[PDB]
RNA sequence: UAGGGAAUAGUUUAAAAAACAGCUGACUUUCAAUCAGCAGAUGGAGGUUCAAUUCCUCCUUCCCUAACCA
RNA sequence: CCGAGCCUGGUGAUAGCUGGUUGUCCAAGAUAGAAUCUUAGUUCAACUUUAAAUUUGCCCACAGAACCCUCUAAAUCCCCUU
RNA sequence: AAUUUAUUAAUGCAAACAGUACCUAACAAACCCACAGGUCCUAAACUACCAAACCUGCAUUAAAAAUUUCGGUUGGGGCGACCUCGGAGCAGAACCCAACCUCCGAGCAGUACAUGCUAAGACUUCACCAGUCAAAGCGAACUACUAUACUCAAUUGAUCCAAU
């Protein structure tokens, strides 16, 4: 939006009555341009899964491009306004208390997309003895797969593991959603060999 | 303030960070900022990385500090080396230096100090024509003239006024230098040093402290108030990645 | 209009007052330290050059 | 506040003058006493070389040169 | 449709300027109609239709001398009447 | 005028060095080139520091950028 | 009557330029200059006209007003009296 | 020639509108490990690309035009010359006095730093504007540098506005 403001001063015209208007009264400076003005967010409350944000119930402040050409149309959000506020809070001391199950939040459906599509490489040294328990698995996913991981989460195949081989780690996401994710264990080698060995190779 | 290095000065202090662990218990990294912060903290979990990692329980722990070494003015400090000892010097054995002395009194002092290498003449000529490494070298003003000679071969590693490397009392950097351990600087002056810190099998007291003698140590270069001069600080083991520490506190 | 061998100079009182005046001076000389009368303190003080006003 | 500020500075800075003005009579005197020891030495320096050498940059240079390198060599060794 | 002066300095020429905005092809839904408009609007118009939390909301509310648009009063003569029918 | 930046051998650069010029010569018919030597500098002033091109300050000259309206 | 048509309107365009400006009778009444895109005009002085106030105006005796330089000019200024 | 780019075209930025990819140069000196490789002497940190047009706003460069003016003096005008200030002659003796008349100059410099303040009475380039000289007084200076409105002939520029 231009908004203008006139050169000249324009002489009061008093209570009730209209401004007399001289033709040098339409030299106007340019003022500002609205659309040249930093851009602000737009304040959604979120109805379905989003890889951005997914909680349904979730305020967001979304580019308003995002906001207005994608969620709203699409019905996957919806304005946040007093009245839509209210009946989503409602919602949430339900899912809390009453029968409504718990959902996972916006990250926890990140990582259970991530974790139904991964396979962890458990690099092992050969020269010292090693067991595999939770704890070092864990450090593992930190390592390799980039995903922190709390030791009581993981479940082992509860049999001991001392020789290079395959097995299975059976992760659990926020205690709702239990994702088993190949295993692998393999040769430990340093970042520098392996990174030279193979990537570099090919 | 050349853009690029006001820039990434910039930039750094952008990358968020934040306080304990997420409210969920399996989060991908990416997801959320860094976390780990407390010196002391931070020195077990280094600890209990090395035993679930099978790794050596002594390891150098290689501390990195990302240290404003810059604007002060909008004209930028230089990278020097203030050499000190921490207060519980770890175990790594390190006695190199050589001392240019000809004809007077100072060869004395400078053996009786501790020095690895002191002559004159000969031993200037020896590093000329023949290949010979020492880590630090200090010169009195008098044989500055004739150690002119090596000022190619050294590639400006030879003393100077500006590392305080000149001058007749010699033990500024050469008595210190034993128990002291360098604080040197970057070679892309990106304002990270290197500078290891302790053994892994140090008690986290004694690293601790350590820690805090380089913050003085580092600020020694530019004290100044006006210019901060710490932004980051990554303390990272030998097979370990680095941890961003709540330095704040221990700057002043 | 002709080669610029004057220069107009501020002398500011040293009194802290701030009673100033104008004196001519030549480029190439050194800054001017007169004693001048001072109203404000009504007796002669150390004035010094502070700013060029103009090139005579 | 401001006046009395005003006041204070004006004070301040008047029980100073009666040093600087001997200190500025003093700097007359010796810049009378520099200026004769110039006129002096200058002139019969330029003088003398201007009659040999051309009955005059080079010549004057120097002296205006050599003569500082005498006072800056008495520096020196202080 | 105006006058402006060069270089914004009263002693130069005045000159005629005209400022146009930004218009937009826009698709929007109403609730009240259950039908989708493809509708020439402005980022001002959109602006004010979030501040209203919807079109149907943006139409019913903003008088006429506001709207300043045939359609637009159009529009609310066919929301009201379904409201009142 | 305004701030910013700059000032090194006769000249042009470097972190007190090299290159050219001046070259004193040698050698080329002549001259260039080439070889070996020799002279050569930290704009000016003041101060700190044992020591300041390398810390600071004022002034001169020049550049840059913006003025240079009435 | 095209160096850019014609008509109406703005329009009683503007013109320091030219022309014109209507009954009777009497009276006073001519002229240093300055500035100005100003010298075909203006504004201020000067002159001129009317009314009012109160007091000198004009004509002029002595005495008096420069050296430097050549015409040692005709004269002027000042000025009581009358 | 001065002023201008609204208009037209081009270019840049913003506005508007998609997503796409996330980065590798060991090497054991010693020791371990049947291998494949590991322990020590660092295995950190770090996201980068990035949406064609039309339209709208703001800039820049062009094109094509628009608006307005084109000083005076002058033995007619043009050309040449001249245009403000001071000294001398013409103008012999109070003042004043012209020519595209006759001659010579000025657009500073130097010394002070009370070239501080204030105030009777006067002069005046024929108006106005501007310009000029000043007793007393205040404050200084002073113990006789022809001293307290510097020397100098002209040595210069109104109002608005701008900088402070
Ligand atoms: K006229
Ligand atoms: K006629
Ligand atoms: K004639
Ligand atoms: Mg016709
Ligand atoms: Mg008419
Ligand atoms: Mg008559
Ligand atoms: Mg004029
Ligand atoms: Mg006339
Ligand atoms: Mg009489
Ligand atoms: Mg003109
Ligand atoms: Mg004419
Ligand atoms: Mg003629
Ligand atoms: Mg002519
Ligand atoms: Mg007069
Ligand atoms: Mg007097």
């Amino acid at each position: 939006t231009v908004i203008v403001e006139r050169w000249w001063k324009v002489p009061l015209a008093g209570e009730g009555r209209k401004p007399r208007l001289h033709r040098r009264h339409r030299v106007y400076k340019l003022v500002e341009d609205t659309k040249h003005r930093p851009k602000e967010n737009l304040e959604l409350i979120l109805t379905q899964s989003v890889e951005n944000v997914g909680v349904r119930g979730d305020l967001v402040s979304v580019k308003k491009s995002l906001g207005r050409n994608r969620l709203l149309p699409q019905g996957l959000a919806v304005y946040a306004s007093p009245e839509n506020k209210k009946l989503f809070e409602e919602e949430k001391l339900l899912r809390q208390e009453g029968k409504l199950e718990k959902i996972q939040t916006k990250a926890g459906e990140a990582t259970v997309k991530f974790l139904k599509s991964c396979r962890l490489e458990v690099g092992m040294k050969n020269n010292v003895k090693w067991e595999l328990n939770p704890e070092i698995v864990a450090r593992h996913f930190f390592k390799n797969l980039g995903v922190v991981v709390a030791p009581h989460t993981l479940k082992l195949p509860e049999e001991p593991i001392t020789r290079w081989g395959e097995y299975w780690c059976e992760v659990t996401v926020n205690g709702l959603d239990t994702v088993r994710v190949p295993m692998s264990v393999v040769n430990f080698e340093k970042p520098k060999t392996k990174r030279y060995k193979y990537w570099l190779a090919q | 303030t050349p853009d690029e290095k006001k820039d990434e000065i910039e930039k750094i202090k952008a990358y968020p960070y934040m306080e304990g662990e997420p409210e969920d218990d399996v989060y991908l990294k990416r997801l959320y900022p860094r976390q780990i912060y407390e010196v002391e903290k931070a020195v077990h979990l280094l600890k209990k990385f090395q035993i679930l990692d099978f790794t050596s329980p002594k390891q150098s722990v290689y501390l990195d500090l990302t240290l404003d070494m810059a604007l002060g003015k909008k004209k930028n400090v230089e990278p020097f080396t203030s050499v000190l000892s921490l207060p519980y010097p770890f175990a790594s054995e390190i006695n190199k230096v050589a001392v240019f002395t000809e004809n007077a009194s100072e060869v004395k002092i400078a053996e009786e100090n501790g020095a690895a290498f002191a002559g004159g003449t000969s031993l200037i000529q020896k590093i000329w024509d023949d290949e010979i490494v020492a880590d630090f070298y200090v010169a009195v003003p008098e044989i500055m003239p004739e150690l002119n000679r090596l000022r190619k071969k050294l590639n400006k590693k030879y003393p100077k006024l500006s590392r305080n490397s000149i001058g007749r009392d010699i033990p500024k950097m050469l008595e210190l230098f034993k128990n002291g351990h360098e604080i040197k600087v970057d070679e892309e002056r990106e304002n990270f040093l290197q500078t290891k810190i302790a053994t892994l099998d140090m008690s986290s007291d004694q690293i601790a402290a350590n820690l805090q003698a380089v913050i003085n140590e580092v600020c020694r270069h530019r004290p100044l108030n006006l210019g901060p001069f710490v932004v980051r600080a990554f303390l990272r083991s030998s097979t370990s990645e680095g941890l961003l520490l709540k330095i704040d506190p221990l700057l002043p | 209009k002709s080669k610029s061998k004057n220069i107009l100079v501020r002398m500011v009182s040293e009194a802290g007052t701030g009673f100033c005046f104008n004196t001519k001076r030549n480029r190439l000389r050194e800054k001017l330290t007169l004693l001048h009368y001072d109203p404000v303190v009504k007796q002669r003080v150390l004035f010094v050059e502070k700013k060029k006003i103009r090139s005579l | 506040q401001k006046r009395r500020e005003r006041e204070q500075h004006i004070a301040e800075c008047m029980a100073k003058m009666p040093q600087m003005i001997v200190n500025w009579q003093q700097q007359q005197r010796e810049n009378w006493e520099k200026a004769q020891a110039d006129k002096e030495r200058r002139a019969r320096l330029q003088a003398e070389a201007q009659e040999l050498l051309g009955y005059v940059d080079p010549r004057s240079a120097r002296f205006q040169e050599l003569l500082q390198d005498l006072e800056k060599k008495e520096r020196k060794r202080l | 449709l105006g006058q402006i002066y060069a270089n914004n300095d009263k002693l130069s020429k005045r000159l005629k300027k005209v400022w146009k905005p930004q218009l937009f092809e826009r698709e929007f839904y109403s609730e009240i109609l259950d039908k989708k408009f493809t509708v020439t609007v402005t980022m001002r118009t959109l602006d004010l239709i979030d501040e209203a939390y919807g079109l149907d909301f943006y139409i019913l509310k903003t008088p006429k001398e506001d709207l300043c648009s045939k359609f637009g009063m159009d529009l609310k003569r066919g929301m009201l009447l379904r409201l009142a029918r």
